[PDB]
């Protein structure tokens, strides 16, 4: 009796399975074990196989708005993103554009690597005019930094108003 | 041994540039990249032993957003698969296949895709080699540029 | 003998108009275009040898602006490969291909091409034969326009 | 005896919705549909023998307008040839096709079809599966949505 | 000698065909005659056939704006038509939007399933204002209906028009 | 020892190659030469070879706007060129439109068929107020042959402006 973590059986008899970074080259005999081999360039398997070959690492094709975060190894497959202003999306399997927010709504922040966009409804005191994936909203002029003074308050889709009065 | 090939895109070595080009660099071992008794040189697949074989290409085209616009607006995506010999230096097209298209609207992604196939009579010395229109359009995923052979009979 | 056939245009006889016709005339000589164990009449490709073949068309459609406006604007480019059977009258779809397009924009050319392929039973006096939608826009080229079939094993 | 099996879509049973889905039924018996040596569960084309096979599937969209507007304006359909194995619980692209379409005209029909294949090692044990993107766009015929595989010669 | 209509010859003898509902499992032998079996779940032939297997029935996708019309069975098969609005084109093959009738011209009624509209020019007495598929030629206004009197008569693209006068 | 020009080598012999006309229908064997067979119909071969089959000639597509200039034949390849306005480009593999030369430039001429359209700016005299791929620079009117003065003289962009004064 053997377990199956690191070990299978075959012809009757319990082999043991083939260490990350390797495949398995030959199946194991009624005289010998298996016989494991060191995985090629830019190929990969990240468990302990029973493997007739090694995988291929993903490209992180820049034309598909791709890049590598973590470039992977013998041991560890490749990671990409989608560069700012996209977020993947699985059903494209495909870099899909942000969501903007509507004027009244900002974008939350920090703003996340490879995730869409969240739209927060601006807070008293703060506004947004745009429609953006990026922007935050704004807080309010302070009229006094103009030398003048606040003439109408302002809303969450609109700037106070200044006025030079005397 | 019965002779094949399934050749994958050498994703670092696809060329630039809107002219038509013939693909030199595959991929004949990694991945699903795959070859038998036949010989493989700078993109020209070498028929060693006589026979039918099926030919097949599955060439995809991508564009997004971030490189910028699409050039002009003329769009042909095309492939063929072409046959030579080192015996004659021309070259004759065996295959053909593609679309004209308008990549020029507002969305971020655009993606075509073109698959051809047939069974064609081979003698040992002949290459068969693939050309598309758009290089830097090229999509260079295993599963999705590649092409191969495979025997089905002798000649006789 | 193993049966196969790859079947070509036959550019000279292109049927013309927009209603969808059977295309009734192929090359098995010349060219790429070949036919072993298998016959071929008025473009009904006659099984001879009980098996199980693998079928394949690639069909190719084009259009040039010196030839005028294409007619309307309801545009469906489609293939069918059909089987019928000197028994059995009634013909029946074995596979179909094809895209609705719009080719009403302002530049010179436009092209699409349509690849079907499958694996299928066939007896003897078994028939396949091809129907395309816009006759007068194949593509008359070898490399554009065929269908074939290979035998792959025995019924058993 | 040789390996083999020809996969039509299960029309009573194809998923509904616009996200990408596994599709997990096929007719195997009726029809054109067709097995033999290979196994299949739930969408899942499982290899029963060692070889390297032909693979193959066909993929055709469609959409009327009694079924009202087509949802938003960006349409990508794909379809992915995609393999697991009862061994590794995790799944890779074997083969990928398809066309980003803009279906938002003003005609009462749209249509679009798929073809891939090639030629791959298999290992019992292995299975085969197919992905698309936009499920209740797809076209319920059997000349339509299909995949299939069939062996070729032993592994060696 | 024997018919065409039930039989068939194979090795210089004269066997019987196959019922509709059944396919031909094995052909005769020297010793024995064909061997009929029904045919499966959701499958047909319509004829005396020596047939390899039976026919799978059509789908009548609603996806296409088809409906079924009459189900089929084991013996017949399946027969769909297009959805109100929509005929079958055998080019296409598909359900083709009805032609409109321009102004001056009506549907002719009643309107058949699966067919494109007919149109033929309006009669005297008789009106069409609108391009349609479905609307038929409506008849003038009679003034005297809405306390009133005809001011100027009416066309075959356009309606009579009443006055109130005194 | 032989030369490549009209021999091969097979079997340890010196064999000789087939005649542009004809294909190479059985190699050379240890007691005969070579058999070479003529070209079928719409067929050619246009060298000195050991070819298996003989090649089809391509086709001059009218629907691709081509037109054969030399019809070919069993020795010769056919000759195709894209038809007046257009110009054959090897990218696209296809008959593209001319390019239109702007105002202030001409088409220059002889117009060479199947080529694409020279711009040359105009001369000193000579005007051009369109864009097209065909017309040339026109020389300025004369206001004499109208029986009128020269008011104001022209551009490379303009004609003259011809005045009736006294
Ligand atoms: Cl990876
Ligand atoms: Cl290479
Ligand atoms: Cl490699
Ligand atoms: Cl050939
Ligand atoms: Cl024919
Ligand atoms: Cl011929
Ligand atoms: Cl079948
Ligand atoms: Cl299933
Ligand atoms: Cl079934
Ligand atoms: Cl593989
Ligand atoms: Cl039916
Ligand atoms: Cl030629
Ligand atoms: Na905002
Ligand atoms: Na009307
Ligand atoms: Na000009």
């Amino acid at each position: 009796p053997c377990t199956q973590e690191r070990h299978y059986e075959h012809l009757g008899r319990c082999c043991s399975r083939c260490e990350p970074g390797k495949y398995l080259s030959s199946k194991c005999t009624p005289t010998s074990d298996s016989v494991c081999l060191p995985c090629g360039p830019d190929e990969y398997l990240d468990t302990w196989n029973e493997e007739d070959k090694c995988l291929l690492h993903k490209v992180c094709d820049a034309g598909k708005a791709l890049v590598a975060v973590d470039p992977g190894n013998h041991t560890a497959p490749r990671r990409c993103a989608c560069t700012a202003g996209y977020h993947w999306n699985s059903d494209c399997e495909c870099c899909r554009r942000n969501t903007e927010c509507a004027p009244g709504f900002g974008a939350q922040h920090p703003l996340q690597l490879n995730k869409d966009t969240v739209c927060t409804p601006c807070l008293l005191g703060f506004f947004s005019d745009v429609f953006s994936s990026t922007d935050k909203c704004k807080p309010w002029t302070n009229c006094t930094l103009l030398g003048k003074l606040e003439a109408h308050q302002g809303t969450t889709e609109s700037d106070v108003v200044c006025s030079s009065s005397m | 041994a019965q002779p094949f090939a399934h050749l994958t895109i050498n994703a670092a070595s696809i060329p630039s540039g809107s002219h038509k080009v013939t693909l030199s660099s595959w991929y004949h071992d990694r991945g699903w990249a795959k070859i038998s008794n036949m010989t493989l040189s700078n993109g020209k697949l070498r028929v060693n032993q006589d026979g039918f074989y099926y030919l097949y290409a599955n060439i995809c085209f991508r564009h997004h957003e971030t490189s910028g616009s699409v050039p002009t607006d003329y769009l042909q995506l095309m492939v063929y698969v072409v046959k030579t010999s080192i015996k004659i230096p021309s070259s004759h097209n065996l295959m053909k296949g593609g679309s004209t298209k308008n990549w020029s609207g507002n969305s971020e992604f655009h993606f075509y895709s073109i698959n051809v196939g047939g069974f064609f009579k081979l003698r040992a010395g002949e290459e068969i080699s693939i050309q598309v229109s758009n290089p830097s359009l090229l999509d260079p995923d295993q599963d999705a540029t590649y092409f191969g052979a495979f025997k089905v009979q002798d000649i006789d």
